[PDB]
C-alpha cells in the first residue's frame, strides 16, 4: 500500500510525487 | 527526498519538494 511502501521502507518518487491532487 | 523510511511527514516533506504545493496529499489507500 501506501504507508507500508513509503514508511515501512522507501516508494518511487515518481510515484511518491504522484501523491499530489 | 533519500532512500531512508519515509512516511507521513518524509512524505509530505518531499511531496513538498515534489509537487511543492497545489493541494497535495498522501493517504494509506
Amino acid at each position: 500500500g501506501i504507508v507500508e511502501q513509503c514508511c515501512t521502507s522507501i516508494c518511487s518518487l515518481y510515484q511518491l510525487e504522484n501523491y499530489c491532487n | 527526498f533519500v532512500n531512508q523510511h519515509l512516511c507521513g511527514s518524509d512524505l509530505v516533506e518531499a511531496l513538498y519538494l515534489v509537487c511543492g504545493e497545489r493541494g497535495f496529499f498522501y493517504t494509506d489507500k
